[PDB]
């Protein structure tokens, strides 16, 4: 049992971490962060900004949310991302993923008491 | 018997001691993703010199670098030494550390199995590998170099390793750019083999339909081929036809076959379901970013349905199908009985065309086990359609409809159907959709109720 924000935190935070020299980030992240367990996930964006910055953002500019919810909000600064996209010659348990790196400002879902991430919606 | 195996773990110097005694005694070890670097090889080549049951060794994506890498494989050099399979996948392998190689591989005669995947070894490397690999004492049945920064030049080298050894098993390649010269150097190797070779992987080569009149003489060479991996290479519909004459062959008993995109369109997918309905022996096929098409989609439906056709999987992601299509795989769905595998995620086929599946899918004498309809523009719309299907279907096993349009709504209403004991499902695939604490309270509460149930997100 974790709650949504840490499930956030395990998903899509590492603040320390980088990938720009190093292809397999992803298929160590993705393994680590217990994402290839039972099923590959597609898609998953890792932050590469301190949790309390990321955090900050709730408290920045209210978006929309894809689904529609009313409870999203934009990043005031493009963050540094690393973008994980499954392979196609991919067949769980085998996860492939091509690792891919930007600068985008990133939209997250914030719930709950404290008011922290819980979903990661989008990067712009 | 005794085997040990590490994954993903950050070995501390207390927890790392502990295994030394391990080591020296196990038939095998497997360390991977450790976070073990040159500063334990030294221990590791210590105890795997005085190891004489060890079998197998896997240290896979640890830090070891030329140095580490170096220690390892000088401490496998005692005439003891009985290694079988052996990985320094992702090691940080450099040329500079590749000088060792052709000595290890000398005296190391009952190697089998190596695997050095994802180390930046190039051409350099390569060479010296292969000064190792022609020594009369080294035979491989395994020979893994996938993403090794290797280019035309290293094509001869392993071509000539090929016509002289006879108990090569299977070959990875892939990822490294060979381009179309260095592709038809390893085919011409590969004819001139008498290796039974059973799997054959080049993806991402550098292949063109240049090369496919060479491949379909390899495949034809080789009647032992069960797995041929040809995708992320620009081969084409032509390239295709070129291709399947040797796939028709009686003696060709392909049982996989990956094309992941190959700019295959229509016609191309047409060339394959002849295969499909010739080849019984053909279990599981991926077309999977490629613009088959709805036309596309309407051949594969239709080879599927003949009695030639034995296909178990079929990847089918990212296709450019959409709800037009659907009605195909219903026939499918509702006739084939070999079919228990269906991945069609990354197509926009809409609540229409999953509604249409569902149709299908709300009778109870399907055989289909696994249906990946991940961002396929779901909906809540549609979530009520598949509602039935978990209520009715007596086959269906896994679902995942990661990445949708849908959201609480849609999602409380696939739970409420999972509440029922006599489900089938036993796997529900949720990434990256959005509900609130509220839905979750109504998650957590199922899977307490029925903890045979998985739902992952």
């Amino acid at each position: 049992r974790e709650s949504a924000a840490q499930k956030f935190q395990r998903q899509h935070m590492d603040p320390d971490g980088s990938s720009i020299n190093s292809p397999t980030y992803c298929n160590q992240m993705m393994k680590r962060r217990d994402m290839t367990n039972g099923s590959c996930k597609p898609v998953n964006t890792f932050v590469h900004e301190p949790l309390a910055d990321v955090q900050a953002v709730c408290s920045q500019e209210n978006v929309t949310c894809k689904n529609r919810k009313s409870n999203c909000y934009k990043s005031s600064s493009a963050l540094h991302i690393t973008d994980c996209h499954l392979k196609g010659n991919s067949k769980y348990p085998n996860c492939d993923y091509k690792t891919t790196q930007y600068q985008k400002h990133i939209i997250v879902a914030c719930e709950g008491n404290p008011y922290v991430p819980v979903h990661f919606d989008a990067t712009v | 018997m005794m085997s040990l195996d590490i994954q993903c773990e950050q070995l501390s110097d207390a927890r790392w001691t502990e295994l030394l005694p391990l080591i020296q005694q196990y038939e095998v070890v497997r360390l991977d993703d450790c976070g073990l670097t040159e500063v334990r090889c030294k221990d590791i080549s210590s105890a795997v010199q005085a190891n004489p049951a060890l079998t197998e060794l896997s240290l896979r994506t640890n830090e070891l670098g030329d140095g580490g890498v170096g220690l390892v494989l000088q401490g496998l050099q005692n005439p003891t030494c009985k290694i079988q399979k052996l990985s320094l996948q992702n090691c940080g392998l450099t040329e500079a550390g590749c000088g060792i190689l052709p000595g290890m591989l000398r005296s190391l005669s009952t190697l089998r199995e190596l695997h050095l995947n994802d180390n930046p070894m190039g051409d350099a490397g390569l060479k010296l590998l292969c000064e190792g690999l022609q020594d009369p004492q080294c035979r491989l049945e395994k020979l893994q170099l996938e993403y090794c920064n290797l280019t035309a030049t290293s094509c001869e080298p392993l071509a000539s390793v090929l016509r002289v050894k006879a108990d090569f098993k299977e070959l990875v390649l892939s990822n490294n750019d060979l381009h179309e010269p260095g592709v038809r150097i390893l085919c011409q190797g590969l004819k001139d083999s008498a290796c039974q070779l059973e799997s054959l992987k080049l993806e991402n080569c550098g292949i063109t339909a240049a090369n496919c009149k060479d491949l379909c003489d390899v495949v034809a060479s080789k009647a032992s081929l069960q797995e041929l991996d040809l995708s992320s290479n620009k081969l084409g519909n032509a390239g295709i036809a070129a291709l399947c004459p040797g796939l028709l062959l009686p003696s060709c008993k392909l049982r996989t076959l990956w094309l992941w995109e190959c700019d295959i369109t229509a016609e191309g997918c047409k060339d394959l379901c002849r295969v499909l309905r010739a080849k019984q022996s053909l279990k599981e096929l991926s077309l999977a970013s490629n613009e088959l098409k709805d036309e596309g989609a309407r051949l594969l439906c239709e080879s599927l349905l003949e009695p030639g056709c034995q296909l178990e999987s079929l990847w089918i992601k990212t296709c450019s199908l959409t709800a037009a299509s659907c009605p195909y795989f219903c026939s499918v769905l509702t006739k084939s009985r070999s079919l228990l595998e269906l991945q069609m995620s990354s197509n926009p086929l809409g609540d229409e065309g999953v509604q249409e599946l569902c149709k299908a899918l709300s009778q109870p004498d399907t055989v289909l086990r696994e249906l990946w309809l991940g961002d396929c523009d779901v909906t809540n719309s549609g979530c009520s359609s598949l509602a039935n299907v978990l209520l009715a279907n007596r086959s269906l096993r896994e679902l995942d409809l990661s990445n949708n349009c849908m959201g609480g709504p849609g999602v409380l209403q696939l739970l409420e159907s999972l509440k029922q004991p006599s489900c089938t499902l036993q796997q529900l695939v949720l990434y990256d959709i959005y509900w609130t604490n509220e839905v979750e309270e109504q998650l957590r509460a199922l899977e307490e109720e029925r903890p045979s149930l998985r739902i992952i997100s």
